[PDB]
């Protein structure tokens, strides 16, 4: 019987059509009425039930997928109005899974025809006005260019046939520069002369390329991990001598100089994955040692302003909805989607639908949609002993903090939907787990007034002591202690007092060494100085109280001096294997006619990759040594050409003119900047 | 009841799969069996009409099969 549904399923298709048309198309009519979102969730679960054997039943799986695609294409009228984002997410997931699982000598024609059907849909597109995520998925699909076959490249060209369409020039003028810069590879006919013409037209209609180039870099930053852009950007901008001149002119600004910082962040992204060329990608920036006056990193996600339109915890409701939207990967997240579908409780009709129509995300996210038992809280305060015992002193922080999640699932009966979502969400990863833990624990323990004075004043101190007493974790105790940020920012709402120090006294246990030593171990100067000043003020207040009534506090000045020494500022220090590298560099550069210049360049690349790996958190100063090393790499590249081709007329004179220009650019520097130079 | 609900879903799926008319005798037998099962409990059509979620699940299972 299954063979007919597998292979002979051509007449059964019209048979099922006649079945659903027996009642005057009532089946598909009710499916459209119910938005068929539950049906698409069921289809996603069926697709997840797959992936057992790649071959064999893979043909039947592809047949079922093509039948679902056909039934989806059969009606295009109200599908874009009903649901597009979920379908785009499913298509992106299936396409990336295909690209990651496909290998040599596989039956690729089935997925090729599936991609052909997807492209046919994208070309039909009755609502031609496409959004930004469609172009994002297109750019992510166009990344596969190296190991593709000739037929695959022809199919990719047929896909790119959507580019020369001159309608709705907005997204074209936005992302054609990115589409062109994604062609950094060399062996090809470039296959997109029309896209290069479009890029040239975009760059020429606006006769300016310097600052809009950095603006295009900002527009590229919001893309995915793999970019392969910075090399070509540097090779195009560095020869332009006006960039550095206009930067020196505009040095009178105050901010917006984190281009290199964002590049380093993008390099730190996707380190454990493949494509380790991000090092050489970042090393192309030889126009450096001019972005200064930037102490450390800054904030992001400016959507917090629109987030603070609701006065109450509905801001945290919006944050939870954003997290739920972000959890969209694979299995154990379709359960999260079902939980989202289950969020239509009484609160959805009472308070959720107040201001969920004005913001941008609310234009497409919520319109798809639309009281439990009570216990006591004494056994949990009793089990806090074993909760503290299972605090730290063990590796595997994931299953070490999972008991913390099991303890926090104990519902503090103040707000229902928070506890409901905490109980329903038992499949997310450790990051979301720790975020929800911090948020829920903080808010509900601040709501608790009778049990916070006893448990929330002793258990956290014991936890900090056990975590600090020579038994720590692999950097995850920092994310654990990030609860202090919520304590200092969000938790200070209730218990209104004119004193933030008084709020911290009400909330925390008021330790003096279980936090300072943790900050010293984390090497984060922000919270270090914050808690240093807070504890100094608290010690002053305690001394005043003792005088009114009438380690060891005094030695903390030594720890403060150590902190000041760990910062690296001139007013804070005292105001209060490179030998072998040079040897091998000289050995590689001790012969004029020597082909080991590429070997020396590779050695320098490996050394700079090691330096980048050693430079963690991208917050310490003294990147200028590596900047001068990049300058030296460029100088060696120039010397490799000078030693070989100096014939016609004094090209070394022009090289020396360039050196004088570079020295004039580097006039805004000091000892620690020029001594390596 | 707890098993008749799944039994009713399975019977609806089987009737939808066997309501074909290619094979004369087998098709007539399957149609007679489906007609006899609908009036067996005498509330099967009303239950299937009221169970929108069950009908959607049966449609999804038929599409996946």
């Amino acid at each position: 019987l299954k063979s007919i549904l597998e292979i002979l399923s051509k007449s059964p298709d019209s048979y099922q059509k006649i079945l659903l048309a027996i009642c005057e198309q009532a089946a598909e009519t009710n499916n459209v009425y119910k938005k068929h979102r539950i049906l698409k969730i069921y289809h996603l679960f069926v697709s997840l039930l797959l992936k057992d054997i790649k071959s064999g039943l893979g043909g039947a799986w592809a047949f079922v997928l093509r039948d679902v695609i056909y039934t989806l294409i059969h009606y295009i009228n109200q599908r874009p109005s009903c649901i597009m984002d979920v379908s785009l997410r499913s298509f992106s997931l299936c396409c990336d899974l295909l690209s990651q699982v496909c290998q040599t000598a596989v039956t690729y024609c089935k997925d090729a025809l599936e991609n052909h059907l997807h492209v046919i849909v994208g070309t039909l597109i009755p609502l031609v006005y496409e959004q930004v995520e469609v172009q994002k998925q297109v750019l992510d699909l166009l990344k596969y260019l190296v190991i593709d076959n000739k037929d695959n490249e022809n199919l990719y060209i047929t896909i790119k046939l959507l580019d020369p369409f001159p309608d709705h020039v907005v997204f074209k003028d936005l992302r054609i520069t990115q589409q062109k810069i994604k062609y950094s590879r060399g062996p090809f006919s470039l296959l997109e002369e029309i896209n290069h013409f479009l890029s040239v037209s975009v760059y020429d209609a606006l006769p300016l390329t310097r600052l809009e180039g950095l603006k295009d870099l900002r527009r590229q930053l919001e893309l995915h991990k793999d970019q392969m852009v910075d090399i070509m950007r540097a090779s195009q901008d560095n020869p332009q001598d006006g960039i550095m001149v206009k930067l020196v002119v505009n040095l009178l600004q105050l901010s917006k100089m984190a281009i290199n910082h964002t590049g380093e962040k993008e390099v730190l992204e996707a380190v454990g994955s493949c494509l380790g060329e991000v090092g050489p990608i970042d090393f192309s920036t030889i126009a450096i040692q001019h972005s200064k006056d930037a102490s450390y990193t800054k904030a992001l996600k400016l959507f917090e302003d629109k987030e603070l339109q609701w006065t109450f915890i509905m801001l945290t409701y919006l944050n939870n909805t954003l997290v739920e939207d972000c959890v969209k990967v694979r299995s154990a997240a379709v359960t999260c989607l079902k939980n989202i579908l289950a969020t239509k409780t009484g609160h959805s009709f009472w308070e959720i639908y107040k201001m969920t129509t004005d913001p941008m995300l609310a234009y497409l996210q919520p319109f798809r949609t639309s009281p439990l038992s009570e216990n006591h809280d004494i056994w949990i305060k009793t089990l806090t002993c074993a909760f503290l015992d299972s605090g730290g002193t063990k590796c595997e922080i994931l299953q070490l903090l999972k008991p913390m999640c099991e303890v926090k699932t104990d519902f503090c009966q103040t707000v229902l939907p928070y506890l409901i979502h905490d109980i329903l969400l038992q499949d997310t990863n450790e990051s979301w787990r720790n975020l929800l833990s911090t948020h829920v624990q903080g808010f509900f323990t601040s709501c608790l007034r009778h049990f916070s004075q006893t448990s929330r004043s002793t258990t956290p101190a014991n936890l900090d002591s056990e975590s600090e007493h020579f038994f720590r974790c692999c950097l995850d105790k920092k994310s654990q202690r990030t609860m202090l940020a919520v304590v200092d920012y969000m938790r200070r709402q209730k218990r209104p007092s004119s004193g933030t120090i008084f709020n911290d006294a009400f909330w925390l246990d008021l330790n003096y060494l279980e936090v300072a030593k943790v900050a010293q171990s984390c090497a984060a100067h922000f919270t270090a100085l914050l808690y240093a000043e807070i504890y100094a003020d608290k010690k002053s207040m305690d001394d005043q109280e003792k005088r009114s009534l009438a380690e060891t506090g005094i030695s903390l000045q030594d720890l403060l001096l150590e902190i000041y020494r760990s910062i690296g500022e001139p007013d804070s220090l005292y105001g209060c294997s490179y030998h072998e590298s040079l040897y091998n560099a000289l050995q590689s550069l001790r012969d004029r006619e020597f082909s080991t210049f590429y070997e020396s360049l590779k050695y320098a690349r490996v050394k700079e990759v090691e330096e980048m790996c050693k430079r963690s958190l991208e917050s310490v100063y003294s990147l200028y040594p590596t900047l001068s090393r990049l300058q030296a790499i460029g100088e060696l590249e120039s010397i490799g050409e000078l030693f070989s081709r100096s014939v016609t007329h004094r090209q070394l004179s022009e090289v020396y003119i360039k050196w004088q220009k570079h020295s004039q650019l580097l006039k805004d520097s000091d000892f620690s900047f020029q001594e390596p130079i | 009841y707890k098993v008749l609900i799944p039994h009713l879903v399975i019977r609806s799926h089987f009737d939808e799969v066997k309501s074909i008319a290619n094979q004369i005798q087998e098709d007539w037998k399957s149609l007679l069996t489906d007609c006899f099962p609908k009036i067996l409990v005498n509330i099967l059509p009303y239950f299937a009409y009221e169970g929108t979620r069950d009908s959607g699940m049966a449609q999804q299972r038929e599409t996946a099969t």
